[PDB]
């Protein structure tokens, strides 16, 4: 299921969402924009799991929970 | 204003360097030696003989 | 296999940093200078400074502090290298026995902590407990100056910031708090050495504007610090803010300040223009306590430009210089006839930046006269150094020159002079200061058509090589920017021609996109423009390949034949390209981070795959190929004689000089290579043999056995081949000054090293023809 | 700022630094359709720490074949070798394929296969991740009777893990010479040896390019840290409140810090124990490479309500703890990570392939 989630702090890697967004179940990508030029996070990130409820479980798990500088959201509706 | 200071009135008053080569030795008195343990271990360890 | 020995032909005269205390003795008021890895020792008299020594350590001194403990006579000395060796120093004067005892010694790297942008920054607390560091981003070395039996166990404290701009130990607070600016906002800290942590030192946490850059501790009685940089010269400490903003400070930042008065009643602060203010503070007692009133900036002058200011005795102040010249210069109680309460007393001179040279000959003789150029911005000067010892003759141009070329045919020298003027709705521009462009005889702008910043007006100076006044002035047009200069003939032509590299830089974008190749003649009196063709970026270096011009555009190498019809042809287009150096057919083309690159006549022939950025290159032969980087070293590699192994250079010599090498010329003063360092110095190169190299190699390995180093720092460390990637000793150079100074040891110590070869006489014999080249 | 103005503050100044020259623009690009060859499957991970290198992959059952290619500009961009990945080895799916530098040692490159889902019925239950170390080809050089010339080889071992483990390559190859790999029932350090001991003072296959050596000389010394054992040996010493625990099911371990020269890494485990009810923790572990294991924290005990979300937060505790003890370490003794998800930057030699 597809997600946009954008809130990290330029020091985020696909690492670290895959692996906070992994033990719910199957997950299939993790795509972190990154700004091009300057080799680091734009801040932003497209993951998608594999099923359908999973994502939406992690909708109200993990949506504006502080991650170590910031107050991380998620959320999907078509995005 | 200029009341500037003066460690000695008579310096300055009436206005090419050696080489150092070392030959004898006297030993050293002391070394710099830097601590090995990390900053969180090292940390980690100090406050688990903080509470405990 | 290639061998090359390196010597010194002038050593460093760019001062790095000063400090001043009783050193000597306890009642001496020692001036000592730190010049690049010279640590000059000066005692002040009545006659003025009387040098006592001058030693020299193994290492680019970075951090250079004098400290007295409690129950110490003197002041015991605190060094750091730029490559992390520490070492803590004493003086002991006995008759004549002049023994700078090391007392504490020991490397400070840590290896997984990354450069901090701004610098070393080495603070001692003022009450002596402690002397703290930031070498790196986010970390905090702390050496507690404890004396038990041997170790000084050094640790981390992990500061939080990660961009940290200056960091200084405060005056009078009862546990020894630092105080900083990180990016920007001024917070302290209170270091507990007991538990090796930051507390959350009092006075908290402040915001300051952003181009602050230097913090002062004020000592007792004020406390608190002072913040300084664009117009932001505030007093904080607790409750007490105080702020002003005068016009004076605003056009240039302030780079150092010096503590005049004992009790921070008054204070010295140079800046970029070279400038000198009086930062003056003001008491009020309320009762008892004692208070600070208002803070007051006064000017007193123009000096030259300072990197480290020093106030001396009865009010001279020693301007130690890293542009051009250092100064001892008196301050004045009275004024003067345009308000300079500054006067001149003894110009201590220095190279400096010796941004290239190019070595002629001005009488007869062969004998090699270096023409370097020097300065930064109102203090570039020609400087003419011939052997004798070695005569420097200045002439001060009071503006930048970027690069010379020597044209034998009018006697003349083309230089390169780039002025800073200041841009205003009155007219549209008018320069600072009266320099060599302004005060030409017969100047000409170049006529083909074709608020916060600062403009720069490029010229090239035409300047007889006899009298060194100068003749003519091309002045480019706006926004040009003339880089590189080639004087050379061309095609069948009969009269010599100047060659400029000029551009159009623009500031709303980075990379330049236009720029022209102009080609002058110089008709006994007048500049005669007589070609130019306009090129699709900026030129960066011109190169005379055989009657041809080997021109370098952003990264296109383009050839241009000249024509018989008095114009300039292209041929072909090889696709940054900087450096071009031509030995016959071959070109060495060094890239910035391309390593170095070979073509001929453009068939390409080898590469080199290394992480280097290159100040500047040199062909020693068609074989080995000798480049300066970034990371203060010098590395040859030869062209191995296997198509894959034919087109690849092998990195044979490497040597961590100490130096940011400008530029490489060949010949020498008395074939040899001169480079001229960005800290004054002239060093040489020459090639060897095998059996010799190995004749100093082993001689060097007994050699350093015997001569004690200073702070105990290693040889085979200070040499060894330090980049930020590796670290591996030293092959294919041999340290001249090292096996030079063996002539200057006694005669024991002369029959004691060697123990293993003939005689020791022989070896006096051929160290005694090794000199006879500088 | 200028690019003209910044050549001259290098030339009058001496500090020309690629910190300072970081946000300039990179000037070399391409599109990749003007130097690739087969005019193939060669999908491009990107370039080395030097600049000279280029790596790619063909999956093409699967194969994977991995190839190193010498780059040039105005000439091509030749290929220089080309190694058969995890030989022996039953493969069946796209494989996510991760290639990974160390630090400092550079005469080889690492790298990590991680399928989705493993396929022992196809096992929802299992992750099947495989590894092998290859040498790098040597540019410099000077019938194996020369010594020098001899830097290539060849070590692969694929492992199953069962909730799943994290990927960390930053402090798994912090440690030179040595490999971290979480096999979730075990933490095993590997350590290759040419030719003194970088060890304590699984079964892996080793290659050269086919053959099959005995174990100019390599060697290799692997550690394994058994995690079963030393949560019994932590909650029979630190526990204070380890008396009502009967019994563990689950657990995650994350590593937080790697010291090379103390050889000591810290491992967060976040144990599930049952103390009776269904219990959480967050120990902090710190491992000896050199000898044997140091306690550090034995944490509190905590219930539980989602299931899978404790490890979620666990992480992201573990996440917050080292994004606040981070020390931004330097260029090169830094680990570069190439993956391509199915443009390479070098932005030290300032080289763009925009695909
Ligand atoms: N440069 S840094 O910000 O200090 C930094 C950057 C990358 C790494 S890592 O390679 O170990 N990735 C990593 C880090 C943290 C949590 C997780 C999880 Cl969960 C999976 N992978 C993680 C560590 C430190």
């Amino acid at each position: 299921m597809r997600l946009y989630v954008g809130s990290l702090h330029f020091n985020i890697t696909e690492d670290m969402l895959r692996g906070i967004f992994e033990p719910f179940g199957r997950i299939e990508s993790i795509q972190l924009m990154m700004d091009s030029e300057t080799g680091r996070s734009k801040g932003y990130g497209f993951i998608t799991f594999s099923d359908s409820e999973c994502a939406k479980k992690a909708l109200e798990q993990l949506n504006g929970f502080e991650l170590a500088g910031r107050p991380m959201k998620v959320g999907h509706v078509t995005e | 204003l200029k009341g500037l200071p003066v460690y000695n009135k008579s310096n300055f008053s009436r206005f090419r360097p050696s080489v150092y080569l070392p030959t004898r030795e006297y030993p050293s008195e002391q070394i710099i030696v830097t601590e090995k343990t990390n900053i969180l271990l090292r940390y980690l360890h100090q406050q688990w003989d903080k509470k405990n | 296999m290639s061998y090359n020995y390196v010597v010194t032909a002038q050593k460093p005269t760019a001062v790095n940093g000063c400090v001043t205390g009783h050193f000597t003795s306890a009642e001496d008021l020692n001036l000592l200078i730190a010049k690049n890895t010279r640590l000059e020792i000066y005692v002040v008299t009545a006659e003025g400074l009387r040098p006592v020594k001058e030693v020299g350590m193994y290492g680019k001194i970075a951090v250079m502090e004098l400290f007295r403990p409690k129950g110490e006579s003197k002041d015991l000395l605190f060094i750091l290298t730029a490559k992390y060796n520490a070492c803590i120093l004493e003086y002991k004067q006995s008759g004549e026995s002049i023994d700078i005892i090391t007392r504490a010694h020991g490397n400070v790297q840590d290896r997984i902590g990354r450069p901090s942008e701004t610098g070393i920054i080495g603070i001692i607390d003022p009450e002596c407990r402690m002397i703290g560091l930031r070498l790196y981003d986010g970390l905090f070395k702390v050496i507690p100056l404890d004396r038990d039996n041997k170790e000084l166990k050094a640790f981390n404290i992990r500061l939080e910031e990660l961009h940290v701009i200056d960091v200084k130990f405060l005056y009078g607070c009862q546990a020894p708090t630092i105080c900083f600016v990180y990016q920007r906002h001024v917070k302290t800290y209170e270091v507990s050495l007991r538990e090796k942590e930051f507390n959350k030192g009092p006075w908290k946490q402040e915001n300051v504007e952003a181009e602050a850059s230097m913090v002062i501790a004020v000592p007792e009685p004020f406390g608190g610090a002072i913040i300084i940089g664009q117009e932001s010269i505030t007093y904080h400490n607790g409750d007490k803010y105080l702020a002003i903003a005068p016009p004076i400070i605003k056009q240039s930042t302030i780079v150092c300040h010096n503590r005049v008065d004992p009790n921070g009643s008054r204070y010295l602060l140079g800046d970029m223009e070279g400038r000198l203010f009086m930062l003056l503070l003001e008491k009020e007692e309320q009762m008892g306590t004692v208070t600070l009133k208002d803070l007051r900036v006064e000017l007193l002058g123009e000096t030259s430009i300072a990197e480290c200011l020093t106030y001396l005795d009865n009010g001279v102040v020693f301007v130690g210089s890293r542009l051009g010249d250092s100064q001892l210069v008196k301050l004045n109680v009275d004024s003067n006839e345009q308000g300079s309460y500054v006067v001149a007393m003894e110009t201590f001179t220095n190279l400096g930046p010796i941004v290239d040279m190019c070595v002629v000959d001005l009488e007869r003789q062969g004998q090699g006269q270096l023409v370097t150029c020097s300065g930064a911005f109102k203090e570039g000067s020609l400087r003419i150094i011939r052997n004798g010892k070695l005569h420097i003759r200045t002439v001060p141009l009071y503006e930048s020159p970027r690069k010379i070329c020597y044209q034998e045919v009018s006697q003349c020298f083309g230089v390169l002079s780039s002025r800073i003027e200041v841009q205003d709705t009155s007219g549209g521009t008018t320069a600072l200061r009266p320099s060599a462009s302004t005060q030409a005889l017969s100047s000409s702008v170049s006529s083909s058509k074709l608020f916060g910043e600062e403009v720069e007006v490029h010229n090239l100076l035409i300047i007889d090589q006899h009298t060194f006044e100068v003749l003519h002035a091309h002045q480019f047009l706006q926004n040009e920017y003339a880089l590189s200069l080639v004087s050379c003939k061309l095609g069948k032509d009969p009269n010599t021609y100047f060659i400029v590299g000029t551009a159009m830089v623009y500031p709303e974008e980075a990379e330049p996109k236009q720029g022209r190749i102009v080609v002058f003649q110089y008709s006994d009196g007048k500049l005669q423009t007589v070609a130019e063709k306009e090129v699709k970026g900026a030129v960066y270096s011109m190169v005379e390949f055989n009657g041809k011009l080997l021109a370098s555009i952003n990264s296109t190498v383009r050839l241009y034949e000249w024509t018989t019809e008095k114009e300039l042809r292209t041929e072909c287009n090889h696709y940054m390209a900087l450096y071009l150096k031509t030995k016959g057919d071959f070109i060495l083309v060094g890239d910035l981070m391309r390593s170095v690159l070979l073509l001929a006549y453009f068939e390409e022939i080898a590469r080199d795959f290394n992480p280097n950025w290159m100040s500047a290159v040199e062909i020693l032969d068609d074989d080995n190929f000798l480049g300066a980087e970034n990371a203060f070293n010098l590395f040859v590699c030869q062209k191995d004689s296997t198509d894959e192994e034919r087109q690849h250079l092998q990195e044979v010599g490497l040597f961590h000089l100490g130096e940011f090498v400008n530029v490489f010329c060949h010949g020498s003063l008395v074939g040899s290579v001169l480079f001229g360092t960005v800290n004054g110095m002239i060093g040489l190169v020459t090639s060897l043999s095998e059996s010799w190299y190995n004749l100093l190699l082993d001689m060097q390995n007994r050699l350093n056995k015997v001569i004690k180093s200073v702070g105990k720092i290693e040889h085979s460390f200070w040499r060894s081949f330090h980049t930020e990637r590796k670290t591996e000793p030293a092959t294919g150079f041999i340290d001249g000054d090292l096996i030079e100074s063996f002539l200057d040891i006694s005669r024991p110590k002369m029959q004691e090293v060697v123990a293993n070869l003939a005689t020791a006489d022989d070896l006096i014999k051929v160290v005694e023809e090794l000199t006879r080249i500088h | 700022e200028h690019v003209l103005k910044q050549l001259e503050r290098v030339k009058i100044s001496g500090q020309l630094s690629p910190r300072l020259f970081r946000k300039l623009p990179p000037r070399v690009c391409v599109s990749l359709k003007n130097i690739v060859d087969e005019d193939a499957g060669h999908i491009f991970l990107g370039f080395s720490k030097c600049g000279r290198y280029v790596l790619s992959y063909t999956s093409s059952f699967y194969i994977y074949h991995l190839y190193w290619w010498e780059f040039n500009v105005h000439s091509k961009l030749k290929l220089v070798r080309q190694v058969r990945l995890f030989q022996d080895e039953e493969i069946y799916s796209d494989l996510y394929l991760t290639v990974c530098e160390w630090p400092s040692d550079a005469s080889k490159v690492i790298v990590f296969g991680f399928n989705t889902r493993s396929a022992n019925m196809s096992d929802e239950n299992h992750r099947d991740i495989y590894v092998s170390t290859v040498a790098v080809p040597p540019p410099g050089r000077c019938d194996p009777n020369a010594q020098c010339l001899r830097h290539g080889f060849m070590l692969h071992t694929k492992y199953q893990v069962v909730p799943f483990p994290t990927f960390q390559p930053a402090f798994q190859l912090k440690k030179d010479q040595v490999v971290l790999l979480n096999t979730s029932y075990s933490l095993v350090a590997c350590a290759v040896s040419v030719h003194s001991f970088c060890q304590i003072l699984v079964v892996t296959d080793l290659r050269g390019r086919n053959l099959r050596p005995m174990r100019q000389y390599l060697t290799v010394e692997q550690l394994t840290l058994d995690f079963e054992y030393v949560i019994n040996e932590v909650i029979r010493h630190d526990a204070t409140w380890g008396h009502q625990f009967c019994s563990f099911s689950d657990y995650d371990i994350v590593i937080l810090e790697v010291c090379p020269e103390t050889n000591q890494v810290l491992i967060n485990i976040g144990l599930l124990l049952l103390a009776p009810k269904t219990y959480h923790t967050s120990l902090k572990v710190a491992w000896d490479l050199n000898t044997f294991e140091t306690v550090s924290v034995g944490d509190l005990t905590e219930v539980k309500q989602t299931s899978g979300s404790v490890w979620s937060s666990y992480r992201k505790s573990c996440v917050d703890m080292v994004m606040k003890w981070l020390v931004p370490e330097s260029s090169g003794r830094y680990v570069n990570r190439m993956t391509n998800e199915a443009v390479l930057a070098d932005s030290e030699r300032y080289t763009w392939i925009v695909l």
